[PDB]
RNA sequence: CGCCGGAAGACCAAGGGUUCCUGUCCAACGUUAAUCGGGGCAGGGUGAGUCGACCCCUAAGGCGAGGCCGAAAGGCGUAGUCGAUGGGAAACAGGUUAAUAUUCCUGUACUUGGUGUUACUGCGAAGGGGGGACGGAGAAGGCUAUGUUGGCCGGGCGACGGUUGUCCCGGUUUAAGCGUGUAGGCUGGUUUUCCAGGCAAAUCCGGAAAAUCAAGGCUGAGGCGUGAUGACGAGGCACUACGGUGCUGAAGCAACAAAUGCCCUGCUUCCAGGAAAAGCCUCUAAGCAUCAGGUAACAUCAAAUCGUACCCCAAACCGACACAGGUGGUCAGGUAGAGAAUACCAAGGCGCUUGAGAGAACUCGGGUGAAGGAACUAGGCAAAAUGGUGCCGUAACUUCGGGAGAAGGCACGCUGAUAUGUAGGUGAGGUCCCUCGCGGAUGGAGCUGAAAUCAGUCGAAGAUACCAGCUGGCUGCAACUGUUUAUUAAAAACACAGCACUGUGCAAACACGAAAGUGGACGUAUACGGUGUGACGCCUGCCCGGUGCCGGAAGGUUAAUUG
RNA sequence: GAGGACCGAACCGACUAAUGUUGAAAAAUUAGCGGAUGACUUGUGGCUGGGGGUGAAAGGCCAAUCAAACCGGGAGAUAG
């Protein structure tokens, strides 16, 4: 339920506060905290292998189970928390045995839900079992790329990936970027969808806004100089040139991709 | 400990002040000079045997040589300890 | 105006002390080269 | 100080 | 006499390295003379179980057994190790020296270990858990440092009209520790049974079932006692190298005000969701199991090594100088005031290492000026002016927050009365209730104290000094807050949220690096990179010939290769 | 009690003008100014090393020097 903010002061006026009423304030639960310390974007060279990201504010990372190894074991939803290092809302649900696990938060999850992983386990949101077991179309998150190895694919906020095919060993998957790519069945995947849709609505507000999120300015390169950037010069803005990345890759309109390796899996193209 | 040949050592030299003849006329706390590296404890020893009296407490402190010169060149002194070997009523010489 | 030097015993021994020389093959040689010259300070610290 | 600039006539 | 007094006082760290104290000296050092000095020479000076370092632990990182990689040098990195700007046990008052004092002395203490005696008893990791352990902003409340007034004690009857009284001056200071556990803050406690969890185990943590009881516990300033029969103490008695040393030594209370300090690592609230490990409290395992060990009372011993002087916004550090520069933290008196602004003062430190004159131009730093009031000038440049609080009132326009302190005015001192000091605030005695404490109600003395009305009064001027917005209108540009050529350009330049295009399915694109390995990211297309544009509102037309690029695979052309 | 909110010291910044120009100072002082709860400032200690670093981009800055730092060497380079 996103509220707009009343224009009082500039850097205030366009701001776009998403408010999350349901979450649990209060600290995090302390033994699975562990530090995250900035790297400032650059490598063990010290060199800045990526521009555009340094500063902001401290981050502490949380341990999530994408695995959801214990299978047949019932869960329940103790209280929702904030996750700073993702868009995406992590809960943390209590195990029959006591044990405490992160996890991503399904839109039709609430307090006291009983989910539960296994490969008997019901078809309900918020479940993660393996795509053998799940039905044709059904909303899908969280899905392994690789069995048991915890589950890279549609981990970002209001992400959903559909199941159209399962012929063979193989099943087929809807990326959220419509790019089509084969997906064995083996893999576990959670039912349904994580439920923060609005993530898209912020629209920060201020130049001030990306500071605290380790986002640097951004200089164009035609405000550059012919030494610094291959755009630049001509005595009062100009361009002429042919846009280009500072490297000297062609920028827009040139696909930098070549992996080959996993082209078998690769379907169709993203549209 | 003792090792009584290393404790001989330990008393290079008294150290008579215009101060420490005040400290024995009222703190009655000997004043001298002592090894370079040592111990409270070991100029302590050297106190109960060879000045043949009891000790109440040592304390001591490092006075830096203070540098002299002549022309362009230079030519700084010598470190040396100073020790404060407190005296209880069994005090002598 | 503030001067270039801002001296700083801790950040001297460690940028030009005598470890700093041994941490590496060419610090070693800089060493050797004030040898055959001859001189009163090898390096500097105390 | 000896500064800079230049000698456009 | 004059200056600072949120310092030009005081302290620590950095850094300097005897500049500290004393005697003596004046060649050179001091922008002058110099008996003087941060100068020459000599002597003297730095006292630690509990201040700090060392020590234990760890961050960003460095190094790195093997290992990975690289012509060689070398690069990366595991287990490890080092790394404070962090965390981790403990001393406070008085006195003394020419210079050192939480160090020595006096008084009262405290912590952690070794050993011994006695009592009780399940003790034991490199492991588990707990704790340590943390954000911004805001709101007050309860207190202390500290201050004012009164009381008390000691001293003073005034160089000139008054001053034995409602007068003047000074003092009224006391810590750690220990006992007490309040103002508050947090949480329902105790017991029994069971468990797929916490790599092994578990009596601990967590989970699940019951029973019982309602206050169980933790944290916590400060106050009150003790510490204190003292210590300090204005001022005297006494010798006196006139630089001081011994002895004695009165009162040592109350009320109010009160912080930026404390309770507070709290509470409330908001996204930007806020280090790490050890010490510490517990849990067992491999083990010992009458032991060793564990806990408690007493006694004894040990607490080493190193720093300790001086300078600390400067004459000593950094600036080639005894240089109008630069240098982090801590201590925060009186009056006025919103205030750490500013003026005058306390404590305290200084009059800044050339002076004495003369009273020309001209120059620098200021005051005032009759008449005019931008006529000056590239240009209202510079000066001048506006300046506070309370109240009245305030346009176009707008994204309805603004514009706006728009503009433009009134009131402002002192004294009396309302009220010999009011509204309020603080709060004693008396009275009563108490599972009886640092209680509550009742009660209202005393203290403190604005603001207002009326009347009177003085000056040309009452926000009288210092302090302290000039305002309005049209328009260009950029949305705005910021950033930028350190040392001639603060801008229309850059950034900016937003918008769009494009690349990228993760061992991602991209980037550093011959490699290895990292960053991106311990992220997953609502994500990330690149490019362009630059809030918002209205929008954003046409052209693919040329150039660039994507897509397409037959044909034309074509390398190494085959010969 | 919200704010890259307002006035305004410390602190930070350096817009105007005078003085200074072999200065007290190889960029300061004086009288005004901007920001001053934040895209803030600063202490302490690390990281990026020369065709490279870093840059809210001035080709600025990298020890008073930067359209390619400094040191030593080739080197007594070449110079119609």
């Amino acid at each position: 339920a996103v509220v707009k903010c009343k224009p009082t002061s500039p850097g205030r006026r366009h701001v776009v506060k998403v408010v999350n009423p349901e979450l649990h304030k209060g600290k995090p639960f302390a033994p699975l905290l562990e530090k995250n310390s900035k790297s400032g974007g650059r490598n063990n060279n010290g060199r800045i292998t990526t521009r555009h990201i340094g500063g902001g504010h401290k981050q502490a990372y949380r341990i999530v189970d994408f695995k959801r190894n214990k299978d047949g074991i019932p869960a329940v939803v103790e209280r929702l928390e904030y996750d700073p290092n993702r868009s995406a809302n992590i809960a943390l649900v209590l195990y029959k045995d006591g044990e405490r696990r992160y996890i991503l938060a399904p839109k039709g999850l609430k307090a006291g839900d009983q989910i539960q992983s296994g490969v008997d386990a019901a078809i309900k949101p918020g479940n993660t079992l393996p795509m053998r077991n799940i039905p044709v179309g059904s909303t899908v998150h969280n899905v392994e790329m690789k069995p048991g190895k915890g589950g890279q694919l549609a981990r970002s906020a209001g992400t959903y990936v559909q199941i159209v095919a399962r012929d063979g060993a193989y099943v087929t998957l809807r990326l959220r970027s419509g790019e089509m790519r084969k997906v064995e069945a083996d893999c576990r995947a959670t039912l349904g969808e994580v439920g923060n849709a609005e993530h898209m609505l912020r629209v920060l507000g201020k130049a001030g806004a990306a500071r605290w999120r380790g986002v640097r300015p951004t200089v164009r390169g035609t405000a550059m100089n012919p030494v610094d950037h291959p755009h630049g010069g001509g005595e009062g803005r100009n361009f002429g040139k042919h846009p280009v990345t500072p490297w000297g890759v062609q920028t827009k309109g040139k696909k930098t991709r070549s992996n080959k390796r996993t082209d078998k899996f690769i379907v169709r193209r993203r549209s | 400990m003792i090792r009584e040949e290393r404790l001989l050592k330990v008393l290079r030299a008294p150290h008579v002040s215009e101060k420490a003849s005040t400290a024995m006329e009222k703190s009655n706390t000997i004043v001298l000079k002592v090894a370079k590296d040592a111990t409270k404890a070991e100029i302590k020893a050297a106190v109960q045997k060879l000045f043949e009296v009891e000790v109440e407490v040592v304390n001591t402190l490092v006075v830096k040589g203070k540098v002299k010169r002549h022309g362009q060149r230079i030519g700084r002194r010598s470190d040396w300890k100073k020790a404060y070997v407190t005296l209880k009523e069994g005090q002598n010489l | 105006m503030k001067r270039t030097f801002q001296p700083s015993v801790l950040k001297r021994n460690r940028s030009h002390g005598f470890r700093a020389r041994m941490a590496t093959k060419n610090g070693r040689q800089v060493l050797a080269r004030r040898r055959a010259k001859g001189r009163a300070r090898l390096t500097v610290s105390k | 100080a000896v500064f800079q600039m230049r000698n456009v006539d």
